[PDB]
């Protein structure tokens, strides 16, 4: 459906366009996975926010309302004289953190939805401007957005996420419902570090597969048809 | 001059409208001799062809056949919802005459 | 030589500008013989054609007709905002002569 | 007329189906004289050609050869899953007759 | 053989480089008789055409004129940054000879 | 028949491989008379052309030249990684004979 999510960020629209979207820490470009990135939801969710709204460990956070995003924004970014609130379509790269982490969600009050690998430009509906903590309530539309594609999609269900929860290898969660039914090999199950390596490889495989879907939706329309008979 | 696919399909004998309101499930393309054609299916199993060019086609249709193959390929890739197809049903698979995309 | 669609449209008889500032709502395409054409609509109900190539057209327009159908297809699929259309008003639906995209 | 790639492929001698269900790993294209062709590989190492046009081809295949190279290029760039290929096995690498994309 | 657009432009009389380093603001295309052309603008108001094919053009340029309209349409729709145009400045608006894209 | 770009390039005396494993930095296209060509650069300054069609080309190569310019344009816009180029090295810039794309 056409629901939107919201994120406060000091990186301005031109940086977003150049990066191909809203990126997790340490990634300069969406589709370019030439650099190392740890992907782990639990670590993402328990990370501290020091002048950046949570974007570590391979995910990028959103709020479920504009009010909530604005509140978050005042808390973290009040030292900036300008920042942006990005309005974001729902799609299956988004996970409801409370639902996936359950009772172990570290900040349940925040009601976070987090995007694995960050948010591609095409998924960004638009952006508001915030000046000196004051929300300017004009919405600037992104020409790159695709409404029919994204309005036909929703966030990922929690059961697509349980296996990516990223709890420590011997955490009680891996032996409790629901996570027990989705535990990566080595997690609550003779080379060291299997759980960590499988958590990471399942994340990388998810993002590979997701990026394939984005490439298909966007790059398809770069196809220029040729007059085959003339040629 | 028709203003929509239903009125256009009504001008021709041996046609019918199929209402799909769905994206294309599969796209098949062939360059084999005497089978230079495309075939699409939908998730319910409904199958449609773009016919091999032949004596049933006037010269002005040759370029439109090529255009239709282009349209189905990019519709498949972009997952565009197909609203309706106008087909001839004196062929199997039913043969595409026109396509509409909305929503 | 004109510098914009309005001035170009003013050089022809039986033509007018429509200002849509909106994406295309539907795209229809036909390969049926003598109806090799495309039809677009907008959510306000306005309907437009790219005409079948015919004796009214000169040679230089043949390639341009094919290009215009290609442009409407990709405009529909990428949800690009159509600014204006220059159309002939002596056809029903009105027949596209030019398109401008902005914003 | 066949309803699918498997049936189409059984109409011809010296052919077989390869089931890939995977995106293309590499795409190669050449304009070098007597080697105007394309080559694709999958991550499992399976390699396939679109043949150089020659006297084994009838005239109706010429346009279809060009379309297939367009299809493979965009499939590669979009990371679209290839379901099956129908190929001639009396050439090295196996020569593409038809492709299906699904899922 | 020039290595870049600036050196290419220097080989021709009545040409100049515009350095833009910006996306196209508007794209206009016409199929009207004797005006089969494209026009682009930038947000500073700079306006350019791809000319109607005519007697000033040699045969080898006719495919290249078609390619250039393809290129401008897709650059516009994908918001691609245009670095420079090479244009003939004995036409109004200035007529495109070459384009470079980069960031 | 070769199964990869390295083996294809080894079939010609005046060609060599370049390994890039990078996206294209810039794309330039010209319709100017006698310079109907494309030029690409990488961020390390490596520069390549698609040559103007000429008397060194056999008829079969003419359609492949046109295809290769389309390929470079979409590779540029998608930021696809170019793996290798096979080029004629008796020309300046080196002239593309083949391209391979892979991650
Ligand atoms: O069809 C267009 C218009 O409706 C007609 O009056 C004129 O004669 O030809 C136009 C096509 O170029
Ligand atoms: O020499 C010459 C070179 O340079 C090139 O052009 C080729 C193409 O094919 O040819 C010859 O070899
Ligand atoms: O039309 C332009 C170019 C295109 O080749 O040709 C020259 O002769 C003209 O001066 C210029 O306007
Ligand atoms: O039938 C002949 C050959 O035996 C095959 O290997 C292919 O080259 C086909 C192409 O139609 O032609
Ligand atoms: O991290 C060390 C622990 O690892 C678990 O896999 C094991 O069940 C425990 O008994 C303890 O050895
Ligand atoms: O123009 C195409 C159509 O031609 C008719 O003669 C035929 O009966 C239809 O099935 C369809 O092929
Ligand atoms: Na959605």
């Amino acid at each position: 459906n056409d629901d939107k999510l919201y994120r406060a960020d000091s990186r301005p629209p031109d940086e977003i366009k150049q990066s191909g979207g809203l990126m997790p820490r340490g990634q300069s470009e969406y589709f370019d996975r030439g650099t190392q990135m740890n992907i782990n939801l639990y670590d993402h969710a328990r990370g501290t926010q020091t002048g950046f709204v949570r974007h570590d460990d391979g995910y990028v956070s959103t709020s479920i309302s504009l009010r909530s995003a604005h509140l978050v924004g005042q808390t973290i970014l009040s030292g900036h004289s300008t920042y942006y609130i990005y309005v974001i379509a729902t799609a299956p790269n988004m996970f409801n953190v409370n639902d996936v982490l359950g009772a172990y969600s570290p900040h349940p009050d925040e009601q976070e939805v987090s995007a694995l690998g960050g948010i591609p430009y095409s998924q960004i509906y638009g952006w508001y401007r915030v000046h000196f903590g004051v929300l300017d309530e004009q919405l600037h539309r992104n020409r790159g957005y695709r409404d029919r594609y994204y309005s036909n999609l929703d966030i990922a269900p929690a059961a697509d996420g349980y296996g990516l929860a990223g709890f420590p290898p011997e955490h009680r969660a891996w032996r409790e419902e629901p996570w027990i039914h989705h535990a990566p090999p080595g997690c609550g199950n003779s080379m060291s570090n299997t759980c960590d390596e499988k958590t990471q490889s399942l994340g990388v495989k998810f993002l590979d597969e997701y990026q394939s879907k984005v490439k298909r939706q966007i790059f398809s329309g770069y196809q220029s048809e040729v007059d085959i008979y003339n040629r | 001059t028709p203003q929509n696919i239903t009125d256009l399909c009504a001008e021709y004998h041996n046609t019918q409208i199929h209402t799909l309101n769905d994206k294309i499930f599969s796209y098949t393309e062939s360059l084999a001799g005497k089978r230079e054609m495309a075939i699409i299916t939908f998730k319910n199993g409904a199958t449609f062809q773009v016919e091999v060019p032949g004596s049933q086609h006037i010269d002005s249709q040759k370029k439109a056949i090529e255009r239709m193959k282009d349209t189905l390929r990019i519709a498949y890739l972009t997952e565009a919802k197909v609203e309706k197809l106008c087909v001839w049903n004196n062929k199997t698979p039913h043969a595409i005459a026109a396509i509409s995309m909305a929503n």
